[PDB]
């Protein structure tokens, strides 16, 4: 059972965008699907629900076509068409499978979410730089490495180490905005016995420009 | 005490002769129920065939729809009035009395009258079901083989009469269990013990079901598909609908009974003032089967459409009151054909209506109106004819929505409860009470 | 609609502590649900219908209440509970959510592990020259960064960023991004990184020599 | 006698309000109790499987504690029966049947605490007994209790609140409302005279106890096999054949279940302590088997989904069948508290599946799914041993939700009851009533 | 309801290939699925069948691992693997939905069909030659043209006149094989005033070898 | 296993005829199915279980028989009935189709329209010469083609190709192509294409001369 939504990203104020949410692992019918958004660093707000047969669709106090919720029972896919996009609509958008307990409905399985930023700026593929220790580092028990990621728009990005086989020992610092662009780094920590003797790569990935960068950590000669 | 020990060791011992005959009863009933079912459709096809040829001139088609349905009704009423008066109306009242040994089972007369008579009334597109004819023809068929094979005894008589009418309902709705459950809820002499062998009823019901499945396989009578479930906090809405059906259950009885009286004045027992009023009603149904067919006909054709919530609130109310009117006219006029089916249709339209009211009243229960339609479908059977268990198991067999079992049972019971505390009576026993008390008066 | 608000805005307790947060309702409600959201996860249906537990929730959690005040209770808290917990209802339409009780964890002292990083040679040929300094795994979040370029203190262009409380040890980590140009960077030699913390009266330092 | 019927027809379906309100309070209690008992039993199965984990090392030490925990819990069970209510042993469905014939006492003050806490032990040790027995009996006695505490006078109020009790009993035992109702108007009713059982009253009780079970066991079905393949017409005869096989076996099980009672009556000879010790002996064996191959032990609801999917091999099924016959016998016939109803479904499923498989390879052109035959055969052993086919067919249909399999179910079910008749077989529940009633007329 | 089988074509003797069938228009579950192949200018033969749960698979009295029919209800697709291919396997392949009436099954709905060609000879493009009437021809009412497409493998070729807009009086005969190459001859018959004053072009396509030719038929002067 | 054999292989009847095609089994069968296949399209379910007409089939069709013999029947046959009909059982495993029956439109005889062709100048720019001879639109299909080189017979390098009955006239076409190597072709002059049909006793001669 997995909800994997996408389609969000960069749009110019007052415009419109379509949000896709694909599903697999459960009969897509039977279930009412819902949309719930979360603005950066704040709380959770309901958008709208949709029954299985698309024949009862309620929204929250919006307006005309402020939100448009549709589905495709054959595709197993949920849609959200947002119209006339203002800066409040800048949020994360979850699609949620709706179910009940005794009979007051909850939100059962939440997706991972896509980000919708409302700015006039330009889609910027990030730059990745291998921050290795200097030729004057006395490499003790464990040697701490990482890579730098600067100049990208909009949000977000995903840092993994060796496609994920290195989960433990990694911190990925929240993106700080600087002059209409974002910048973050991520620090792996590994044994000194593990490096330079082995492949250490960072798999930076930006979903808005579709780009990915696999920079390998070469020790300074 | 010593009797019971002898009884328990000798329980469920139906003699093989009865069981073999039960099997031959059903097989016949089914075949006939199939034959009757085919004929009725054939004539609805012939009538719709004539409308095609007179498709231009607008008042010409409205007239031939009337005259085809009038003539076919006129043929029906006459076949009843002239050769078997007991074969009018449903005939389910009749077979009930036959089980209490207070009515004659004149098969030689009813079989041809009900069959060819019903064929007229039903096939003209009147608001009557198949049950009436098939249930009656059913018991009569089962009686026939009791006579032809000269089977002696109480057990042989009541059993081959019961299974007959059981296999009758069974082939009427492709609903085996509904048949069996009808017999052990309504048909059985309710006040004394009877020699109805339940095992024998099965065998007959089995056969006639198979007989129907041979001819009508892969096509269901009602297709609604699987609906949404009903959460527990919703159940009270189905009790409320039960109550509403409870108070209306008797109120329909009073009218169906009273309309029999008021229509008895139009003819006064006269054959020709009857038949000419019979074509008058019949023609109106064949006319309506063109101007707004949802007010006419068997009604099985709107149930799927109503349950999907395809009708508007206005539309439903119209289709309800109009059907009330036409249901009355056709059954109360003692035309051959059951009120069973039209009562399902009536209940669906009411259920749906209640569902929609509930839909916008309680958006948080995430209601589907079609669930309430299914709860209410067999509710009018539970309140007017007061056979709730048969109604519930009938609906379940045609809608296949088990997950809606609790709301169904709750609406169903809510109907039977409030149909009691407003003085209402089992409509099929009420007609038996009337036909038996107009024989001693 | 029904406006819910949640008792503590941010509460902090040490594992072992019995912990209760509350969901307060503008009107009356019934059978409310609780949601969990650990740092940078999507929320997980945690408690539902006032007190039912979702399948796979440590049986230290509980729910209770009616009408105006509903609660959630972690009987003997554990540190792997650090999350912003949301309450939500659907007894009345449209369903509405709470504000959140961003639960924090109290633990012993954890000293930071400093790592200084010299701008990459790809970066040098791109104009920029970000000298990055990591501070990983410390308690509490009270920390102070410092930058001495050739002993001379700098404060122009340093961008700090912290992580949330770690889900299994409970330790924050901090990144420090000093930004310069090819001329500006290469016109020095010794870049230091000063980290003063609760764990040491005397600052923890890290530097690198260009030459 | 014509003028009486007209007075009767107009006065049909007239149950007094007092009976109906009481029917409602009967069900409510029965359900809660059936929930309480259902919960208690599960907890003990959990406690027992909780000890097996503490002693998971040393292999013979585990096999010992699985026996001793199940032995002591059975020992507790048999004793509570033998010392405080001898009528509460076995099923008790025979007992409630006699109570409706007015030939048996309904000693609720005794049975309730005995059947509840006694059964709790025997079921919780993981013996091959269903919940029905306990809940059906407890059911009737609950309904009797409120007839006594509220002092309701008459024939109607006594038979009805005894019937609905037992009805809402079965209904909460299987989450199967209709099955409860249909059980009463096929089996439970005094089959030879007319009775004042208000069918409308039975409903309200059954409605309540179902709701009461649905409050606690929502969203989790007892049996989930999911929607199966349909059965085409040219297949039907194979269900008739299965009926006939079930037909001849139906009585053959009865003779064993009855005879096994006699053969176990010699081990203890009516003695309280030679019984209890034999009770722990059978109990422990089930707790042992509930580890070495648990498909032989336990209630049986656990293998039905697995057997229907055709996940067992032909070999395994035969083993599961013969071993369960053995363990079904030992636990029920030993007069332990608990029904034979459920284990009969399990036995029928395993036979149905076995037949299905034989049919699958012999007739590849029918495109057979063995799981269909399992479902047809599920309620067949009820239709041939207990001889309540309509109850069995609507029971299965309520748990399997496979209406498309209605004809093969009926045909197998009927085939079971017809061949169960012409082989001199007897309704198992009436046969025990005839034995218990004629064992009272024979020591005088 | 549409069944769309792909994955056909050319294979060299003793190789293998995985044929596919993509289903659209009905719940793909509940259904039995089958493969029926038709030898060009011969009978229809059954290959195998599979049930929804894939727990029963049946093949025709044929060898120990010649066919590997398998399905994936997730993608709504039926696969057939044919191993050690030989000239017998050369045929047109239909995936079929299975249903019943009384209980004796029939092949319900069939798909388009993929031609598998098993032979060693190489994929060779077709040569196109115009067929004008000669320096002795006496044009009557109608006049006969045409173009010869010869020396190609494997099938098919699509010969359309004027891009189809002269579909009257056309005869694109079936091709013939000699020394392992094909040869066919299309012919459009046009009125005496229709040609040669107007322009009659023949367009040939042979997709197996990226061939797309338009050959203009000019008179024989 | 079962061997279905359709007794009339190919056959022709005029629009509005009583058409009866046998399907004889090897052993004992029940409730077979019929399939219609128009040229260049997929088999479709036609008549199933011995006799039942499918949702779409014109009622002019029918079928009966049992056991060892079966048959399809088209009362008042039409244009859109000319195709191929395959009887198929599945009463005994494995299922078997029949050899097939090809129904064709019988029409008033037609004399062929012969066109003979000199190889393109481009084919000779490649050492090859092909002499196409066309025979278009004729009834029936029984035709004998022959070639004459310098007023003499030839049996080498001749490739004949008939067609299926056409849709818009229900006739037959046939192409005969004589392949020659440039050097072998050029040493001759008179190339004739004799067509021997049923429509005339003396043949339709058609030729051309190189000079």
């Amino acid at each position: 059972v997995r909800l994997l939504e996408s389609g969000g990203g960069l749009v110019q104020p007052g415009g419109s965008l379509k949000l896709s949410c694909a599903a697999s692992g459960f009969d897509y019918s039977r279930y009412w699907m819902s949309w719930v958004r979360q603005a950066p660093g704040k709380g959770l707000k309901w958008i709208g629900e949709i029954n299985p047969v698309s024949s009862t669709i309620n929204y929250t106090p919006s307006l005309k076509d402020k939100f448009i919720i549709s589905r495709d029972n054959a595709k197993d896919t949920l849609y959200l068409q947002i119209s006339k996009v203002r800066s409040e609509d800048t949020a994360l958008y979850y699609c949620a499978r709706l179910y009940y307990g005794y009979g007051y409905w909850y939100f059962d399985v939440w997706g991972a979410g896509t980000t919708v930023t409302v700015s006039s700026a330009k889609t910027t593929p990030p730059s990745v730089y291998p921050l290795a220790p200097g030729s004057a580092a006395a490499a003790a028990s464990m040697v701490t490495l990482g890579c730098l990621v600067k100049g990208y728009f909009p949000e977000p990005v995903t840092v993994t180490w060796n496609s994920g086989s290195l989960a433990a020992g990694v911190h990925t610092f929240p993106a700080v905005l600087q002059a209409a662009l974002y910048t973050l780094s991520s620090s792996v920590t590994v044994p000194s016995s593990s490096w330079p003797s082995e492949t250490v790569t960072c798999n930076v990935a930006h979903p808005a420009s579709s780009t990915k960068v696999d920079k390998k950590i070469v020790p300074r000669a | 005490r010593r009797q019971l020990i002898r009884q328990l060791l000798e329980r469920d011992k139906t003699p093989l002769a009865i069981l073999f005959m039960a099997a031959v009863v059903g097989t016949l009933v089914g075949l006939a129920a199939v034959a009757f079912d085919k004929g009725v459709a054939w004539l609805q096809n012939q009538r719709m065939g004539a409308l095609v040829h007179t498709a231009d001139n607008y008042p010409l088609l409205l007239t031939v729809a009337f005259l085809c349905s009038a003539v076919l009704a006129m043929f029906g009423y006459f076949l009843v009035r002239k050769y078997a008066p007991e074969a009018g109306g449903s005939g389910i009242p009749e077979i009930e009395g036959a089980l209490e040994d207070q009515r004659p089972v004149r098969w030689w007369r009813v079989l041809p009258v009900k069959f060819f008579g019903g064929l007229g009334t039903l096939g003209g597109g009147m608001v009557l079901g198949r049950e009436g004819p098939t249930v009656q023809i059913g018991g009569n068929i089962g009686r026939m083989v009791l006579d032809i094979f000269r089977l002696k005894g109480d057990e042989a008589r009541h059993t081959l009469l019961a299974t007959g009418a059981a296999a009758g309902l069974a082939a009427a709705f492709n609903a085996p269990l509904a048949g069996i459950l009808f017999i052990i809820e309504q048909m059985r002499p309710q006040f004394r013990y009877t020699l109805i062998s339940i095992k024998a009823v099965f065998i007959g019901v089995i056969m006639s079901t198979i007989m129907y499945r041979i001819f009508n396989h892969e096509v269901a009578l009602i297709d609604v598909g699987k609906l949404s479930d009903a959460p527990l906090n919703t159940l009270w809405l189905y009790l409320i609908l039960g109550i509403i059906f409870g108070i209306f259950g008797p109120i329909f009885n009073k009218w169906v009974l009273g309309m029999q009286d008021l229509l008895h004045r139009v003819h006064g027992g006269n054959i020709t003032k009857w038949v000419l009023m019979g074509g008058a009603i019949g023609g109106l149904c064949g006319l309506l089967g063109f101007v707004a067919p949802a007010t006419s006909g068997g009604g099985f054709n709107l149930i799927p459409i109503a349950t999907a919530g395809n009708f508007s609130m206005g539309m439903l109310v119209f289709i309800f009151v109009a059907r009330v009117i036409t249901t009355l006219l056709c059954f109360s006029s003692g035309a051959p054909g059951g009120i069973f089916a039209p009562m399902l249709a009536l209940g669906t339209v009411l259920g749906t209506a209640f569902g929609m009211v509930a839909v916008e009243l309680f958006p948080q229960y995430h209601l589907e109106a079609g669930t309430f339609a299914i709860a209410g479908m067999g509710a009018l059977l539970a309140a007017s004819i007061r056979a709730p268990l048969t109604g519930i198991i009938l609906v379940l067999e045609m809608t296949d929505n088990y997950q809606l079992i609790l709301p169904m049972i709750i609406t169903g019971l809510g109907a039977t409860l409030l149909a009691q505390f407003t003085g209402g009576k089992p409509l099929y026993s009420a007609i038996l009470a009337r036909t038996l008390a107009k024989q001693e008066a | 609609d029904i406006v819910l608000t949640q008792s503590p805005a941010i509460m902090s307790a040490a594992p072992g502590d019995k912990v209760t947060m509350t969901c307060s309702a503008s009107s009356s409600v019934s059978y409310i649900h609780w949601y969990q959201q650990k740092s940078g996860t999507s929320p997980k249906r945690w408690i539902y219908d006032t007190s039912k537990l979702t399948s796979g929730v440590p049986v230290r959690f509980s729910g209770s209440g009616s009408g105006t005040s509903y609660s959630l209770t972690i009987n003997t808290m554990e540190a792997e509970d650090a999350a912003t917990y949301y309450c939500q209802q659907w007894s009345s339409h449209p369903q509405t959510f709470g504000g959140g009780t961003k639960l924090e964890i109290l633990r012993a002292d954890a000293a930071p592990t400093v790592s200084i990083f010299p701008p990459s040679s790809e970066q040098l040929t791109s104009g920029g020259a970000s000298v990055v300094c990591f501070l990983n795994n410390f308690y509490p979040k009270d920390i102070n960064v410092k930058w001495k370029i050739d002993g001379s203190e700098r404060q122009n262009g340093v961008l700090n960023s912290w992580t949330d409380q770690d889900s299994k040890d409970s330790t924050y980590s901090m990144s420090s991004t000093l930004t310069l140009t090819k001329d500006e960077y290469e016109r020095h030699n010794s870049y230091t990184c000063e980290a003063t913390h609760k764990t040491s009266t005397s600052p923890i330092v890290k530097s690198f020599n260009r030459a």
